[PDB]
């Protein structure tokens, strides 16, 4: 019988929600109001980078500190020479309609993909010299929204099928699936440990997953509509994220619960991407009305802005040291701030 | 040295990436939209993952893309296509069933915030049906459309099938002038099943959406 | 068919009820005391001279 | 979380009336374009009607005009529709759907078969 | 050796007036081109053709005002009206070059719209960058050569008596009537060749208009009519003041040439590079936008 399991399960959920409200016996706001402000925080844009032709969805930061990779409508993977403004690279892509890019820890691989519903892996360090197609991963159905690098063999996607996969590349098939999710998936971000990762989806909620085992640990709820961000605390033990709703909220895992939560009346449009500083104070997040507001993590009063787009930031990283941030655009020009 | 390697290694790829400058801009990019009983797979078979075709008219290059493979949900990837010239629509005539799934869809797209400034050219197949239909007497517009029985023309086997082709003509061009700012149209067009003159009307029509936009940055508009 | 989903669901709810939850000022204590730690590694944070930026 | 509970479906003899109402509760309800929605036996899913923010704007589908009226009160974050003049083919089971995203005036996925942002839905019979 | 600069009027208060007028004059034009420029060059994504011809005309503009008007400030202010032969030729060759290399920048211009509206879809495909470039470079190639002309025709002559020049620059028609010598040649060169050279970009741009506002006409818009209406006659009275001053000062034969063509010389050179910058760029919205932006 279904009600009888709906009883139940109502049941359960009223037993948790008891549970949730016994440990909320504090806010974290309530706490952090005895430590001093950080101030105003400015910042200019140091170097511009151009030649992309059209919209900008990924990019990321390689450990070196140095390269990075991003990715365009156009058909073109080009790799960046921060400092000196080089155009080190430009792959020729099959596919015009690519959605994600990713450099690997080693600095010998890169990944792409979109509607295509195929992950390419292109390598770096070809004996005879160019740039060829390394793999190509496929069963996903529907189209690919991030991918990541574990190691060198090791990659893990998720796809709007509501399902995210593990897979092995020298085999090319699948490891390990992870399901339960019911909506899109639409960012995920790996553990400082690598041993566990998290995903927000469509239907307000992100679930933490163990990928040894392949089941969901825990899940979180609270937000009002679709999730597009999600990133990790540096010390790995939290995580941030941004919804349509135009809030941002910090849960956390060993509390389980939302913690608070950072909004403003002027602001009624929904975040596109996060991300957080080296010491974790500062998280910064990219809106719809083309400009990135720095929140204080600690206190969330807007710190600073950054308002040198004219159109959607759709990307948002932070260096591995923490000494620059880059917010590429749809205006298909980069800009690293600092 | 170092620094002269890198010199080197650039200049290469702007030469490269000129040359894609001047063909990319060359061809116009268009998406098309239908249901499953609207005949889309027709049309592209008429003038021939997702599925490309590309055809040549009046030596200028057109590339139209067809993504079917997704899931029924499109709220998140009909957003990687706000840059096309055009959205081809097509629509089936003969069928009053789920004729209103097709009003509602319209006018999401002509509402969206990430579409508003993209044109749509709207194709109404199964004439041929819709007249054989009509004329049998066995469904009316009426019972799904109560409006009709107070509607009058602004074919020639019978003025019914004038009135009725046009009344549903009149239902799609009501929800495209009633929320626009003259920044983008609909050129609602009468094709058959079986018709060679469509790979000429998409050119006619993608003329005049360019000399609008030349004359608007001139100011001429 | 639901059945699969929801056993799996009550006993994700019964492993995930089931755990060491601490109290949340101890949480917001442990969050609060690893930024003081590590605010003096953050170039953002405070800014630092032109001299030794890479990106002068 | 978002939750939507309905209720009112039982049946009535050709040509009553009925009342249904449905509660909402986990979000501002001002701010969002709510919608109804039902499905027959053996058919897919079929769009009833809608009503904006403030109720300015109302619609109906075209084969139950003048039958059906649409009502919402923000105060006790409510939705209402009362049907009258049943006629033997409105058998079916009713969902309140909901607009995706907050603000916007387009109402996407609505009528999807695995819709995140809906009711269980209530049979009504005659 | 040496010729007298009268200059335009020689009363004290009238000599204060014209320093004031033509001093603020020119900074105008001045600052007007170069936010211009800067606007254009170093602010947005404004990099078209048309753009590009619009940034020419203005250098063009700043040269020609800057050949003619700080010398007579310089002369008034310094009461002192001396100019020497050296300097009367080159003053009159920079002067000849920079004037027709701004006509001819027009008809290019006329040109490059002509093709954007009446030819829409295969604008990209001709006007690619090689072309414009080629295109200006024969413009100044053409105008230098004309300049050389004319200025090595004045040098065949030789002055013997008189050295006042009841002008306020150096200019062809106070110094051939000054001549002391035949002049049969210059006056035939004059002639065949500023005719062309006149008559041509005028008919062009001419001919451009009528075709545009005729295309514009035939589209059923409901709005722009007005818009269009207003640019065109904006545009066609500002080139229709300088051609006809041009023509009517020009092409008087020498027995009748008198003081109103030196106050028509002085609408047209000190004038139309102030208007240029206004009526063509500054109303622009992108421009606006860029403006405002920095
Ligand atoms: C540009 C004008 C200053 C020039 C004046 C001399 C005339 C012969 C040609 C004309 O082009």
């Amino acid at each position: 019988e279904l009600d009888q399991l709906r009883q139940e399960a109502e049941q359960l959920k009223n037993q948790i929600r008891d549970a949730r409200k016994a440990c909320a016996d504090a806010t974290l706001s309530q706490i952090t109001n005895n430590i001093d402000p950080v101030g105003r925080i400015q910042m200019r844009t140091r170097r511009t980078l151009r030649g992309h032709l059209a919209k900008i969805y990924a990019m990321h930061w390689g450990t070196d500190s140095r390269l990075l990779v991003s990715a365009s409508q156009d058909g073109k993977l080009i790799i960046w020479d921060s400092y000196t403004t080089n155009k080190v690279h430009a792959i020729p892509l099959r596919s015009s309609w690519v959605m994600t890019c990713a450099y690997a820890p080693s600095g010998n691989y890169v990944a792409c993909g979109g509607l295509d519903n195929i992950c390419s892996i292109y390598n770096l360090k070809t004996r005879e010299g160019n740039v060829r197609v390394s793999r190509e991963l496929a069963g996903h159905t529907g189209y690919l929204s991030c991918c990541r690098f574990l190691d060198d063999n090791q990659i893990v996607t998720s796809s709007g099928d509501t399902t995210c996969a593990l897979w092995d590349i020298e085999t090319g098939q699948q490891t390990t699936t992870f399901t339960g999710h019911t909506g899109d998936v639409m960012s995920l971000s790996l553990a400082p440990d690598t041993r566990l990762f998290v995903s927000g989806a469509c239907d307000a909620s992100a679930k933490l997953w163990d990928v040894r085992e392949g089941m969901c640990r825990q899940t979180f709820t609270g937000h009002e509509s679709d999730i597009n961000a999600i990133c990790f605390f540096p010390n790995g033990n939290a995580f941030a994220t941004g919804s349509d709703d135009a809030t941002c909220r910090l849960f956390d895992l060993r509390a389980d619960q939302e913690l608070m939560t950072y909004s403003h009346d002027n602001i009624i449009c929904g975040i596109t991407s996060v991300s957080f500083s080296k010491s974790g104070r500062l998280l910064l997040a990219g809106y719809d009305d083309f400009n990135c507001n720095v929140w204080d993590a600690l206190k969330a009063d807007r710190a600073g802005v950054l308002a040198g787009h004219d159109n959607r930031v759709s990307c948002l990283g932070v260096t591995d040291d923490g000494m620059a941030v880059a917010t590429g655009s749809w205006d298909s020009f980069l800009k690293i701030w600092n | 040295n170092e620094e002269k390697a890198q010199r080197e290694a650039n200049k290469k790829i702007e030469k490269q990436l000129q040359k894609d400058k001047q063909v990319y801009r060359a061809t116009h990019r268009l998406l098309l939209l239908g249901a499953d009983n609207s005949g889309k797979s027709t049309i592209v078979k008429q003038m021939r993952g997702i599925f490309e075709t590309k055809f040549q008219v009046d030596k200028v290059n057109f590339h139209m893309f067809d993504v079917g493979g997704q899931r029924d949900e499109r709220r998140k990837w009909i957003q990687c296509f706000n840059d096309v010239t055009a959205i081809i629509f097509v629509v089936d005539s003969s069928d009053y069933n789920r004729l209103q799934e097709a009003l509602n869809l319209f006018k999401s797209i002509w509402n969206n915030r990430w579409l508003r400034t993209i044109s749509v050219i709207l194709f109404l197949n199964k004439q041929d049906l819709l007249a054989e239909k009509v004329l049998a007497g066995k469904s009316k517009i009426e019972d799904y459309f109560p409006e009709f029985a107070r509607y009058t023309t602004p074919p020639g086997e019978d003025p019914r099938v004038t009135r009725a082709k046009y009344f549903i003509r009149d239902e799609f061009l009501r929800i495209s002038t009633a929320s626009g700012d003259g920044r983008h149209y609909c050129y609602p067009h009468f094709t058959c099943a079986v018709d060679t003159e469509n790979a000429r009307r998409i050119f006619n029509d993608c003329r005049d959406i360019i000399q609008r936009m030349h004359l608007r940055q001139y100011e001429l508009l | 068919a639901s059945i699969a989903q929801a056993r799996k669901l009550v006993e994700q709810l019964k492993m995930e009820a089931n755990i060491d939850r601490i109290k949340v000022s101890k949480a917001a204590a442990d969050l609060m005391a690893y930024c003081e730690a590590h605010a003096k590694e953050d170039p953002l944070l405070t800014p630092v001279p032109a001299s030794e930026n890479p990106f002068r | 979380q978002v939750q939507l509970q309905e209720s009112g479906g039982g049946l009535v003899q050709p040509g009553g009336s009925l009342r249904l109402s449905c509660a909402a509760s986990g979000f501002t309800f001002s701010n969002y374009k709510m919608n109804w929605v039902r499905q027959a036996p053996g058919k897919g899913l079929e769009w009833v009607s809608d009503i904006s923010q403030s109720g300015a704007s109302i619609s109906y589908t075209g084969s139950v005009k003048g039958r059906f009226t649409i009502s919402r009160d923000n105060a006790k974050n409510t939705l209402y529709l009362q049907m009258n003049s049943l006629k033997p083919e409105d058998t079916a089971v009713y969902y309140c759907a909901r607009c995706p995203a907050p603000f916007t005036r387009d109402c996407f996925d609505v009528t999807s078969t695995t819709y995140a942002y809906r009711g269980q839905g209530t049979q009504v019979t005659v | 050796s040496e010729f007298l600069l009268l200059g335009l009027s020689s009363q004290p208060e009238q000599q204060n007036l014209l320093f004031a007028l033509f001093l603020s004059m020119y900074l105008v034009t001045v600052l007007g081109n170069l936010l211009i420029i800067l606007a254009i060059s170093s602010d947005s994504h404004l990099h078209t053709p048309m753009y590009f011809f619009l940034s020419n005309l203005s250098f063009t503009d700043i040269c020609f005002s800057s050949v003619t008007v700080p010398k007579m400030l310089v002369n008034i202010q310094t009461q002192s009206k001396s100019i020497s032969y050296a300097g009367c030729l080159t003053q009159m060759y920079f002067f000849i070059a920079f004037g027709n290399l701004d006509s001819f920048l027009l008809a290019v211009m006329a040109y490059d719209r002509y093709v954007a509206i009446c030819h829409p879809l295969h604008y990209t495909t001709i006007m690619s960058p090689r072309l414009c470039v080629l295109l200006v470079a024969l413009s100044w190639v053409l105008s230098n050569l004309h300049a050389l002309l004319h200025t090595l025709l004045m040098a065949r002559l030789s002055f013997c008596a008189s050295n006042e020049i009841p002008h306020f620059f150096c200019d062809l028609s106070p110094l051939l009537k000054l001549s002391c010598s035949d002049t049969h040649v210059n006056e035939l060169v004059i002639f065949t060749e500023g005719l062309l050279v006149i008559v041509t970009p005028f008919l062009c741009i001419l001919v451009s208009y009528v075709r545009i506002v005729s295309t514009v006409l035939k589209i059923p818009s409901a709005k722009g009519k007005w818009k269009a209406f207003s640019t065109c006659g904006s545009h066609l009275t500002v080139v229709s003041l300088f051609y006809g001053t041009i023509i009517g000062v020009y092409f008087q034969p020498l027995s009748t040439y008198s003081v109103k063509d030196t106050v028509a010389t002085v609408m047209y050179t000190v004038v139309t590079p102030m208007l240029n910058p206004f009526i063509y760029s500054l109303r622009n919205k992108d421009m606006k936008g860029a403006l405002r932006k920095l």
